[PDB]
């Protein structure tokens, strides 16, 4: 399912200054609303490419983007996930993922259930 | 190549041209990741990855940090320091 194409749907929620706190939570941290408006409507060959899209647009918030040090910034401009604070990783699962809160219907690309998690919050891939 | 075993076999200004490399982060996705990791397995400092991406306030956050914060911790956990070159 995750590399299957389809089409970004949803709203996201309201995010303060410590949005990622939220990402080792049961919830996982939601998709900023104001980033899921620039997503809806465009069409994905897999997760991956929504992956590249997502870290772009947080990093051109500046209120996200602060949120960041220099070298987790450099990373998110270049569309690349930021690395998830040492005690979050899983072995070589480094970086931020993006998982499902909830099961995903006949989907992956619902922003209401999109959640941004640590690797250790993903642990049981 | 002369072989690195550990970062004893680095000079601090070796060191700290690694850490720029690092930080310039010019190489792949892949060659980051595999450049992180050997930075952690020579450091053996407990922050891990956290000396590049989460720095603490207390310090500058560069290359030339990272390397203060990693020469202190090591001299107080009596650790091994860097090669003394011909700057000694």
């Amino acid at each position: 399912k995750r590399n299957k194409p389809g089409k970004a749907t949803g709203k996201g929620k309201p995010v303060g200054d410590k949005w990622l706190d939220d990402a080792g939570k049961d919830s996982g941290a939601p998709i900023p609303d104001r980033i899921a408006d620039k997503l809806r409507d465009k069409e994905f060959k897999n997760f991956d490419d929504f992956r590249k899209k997502f870290w772009e647009e947080v990093s051109k918030d500046p209120d996200l983007a602060k949120q960041f040090k220099r070298s987790n910034r450099k990373r998110i401009q270049q569309g690349y996930a930021p690395f998830a604070p040492q005690k979050d990783q899983v072995g070589g699962r480094t970086t931020f993922e993006l998982h499902h809160d909830k099961p995903i219907s006949q989907g992956v690309y619902d922003m209401n259930n999109i959640r941004v998690t640590t690797p250790k919050r993903a642990i049981d891939i | 190549m002369e072989l690195k075993h550990s970062i004893s076999d680095y000079t601090e200004a070796e060191f700290l041209e690694f850490v720029k490399k690092i930080e310039d982060a010019n190489s792949s996705e892949d060659e980051q990741q595999k450049l992180v990791e050997e930075f952690i397995r020579l450091t053996e400092h407990p922050s891990g990855s956290d000396l590049i991406y989460y720095p603490r306030d207390d310090r500058e956050d560069s290359p030339e940090g990272i390397v203060k914060e990693i020469k202190e911790w090591r001299a107080a956990n009596g650790k091994s320091g860097f090669k003394q070159g011909l700057e000694h």
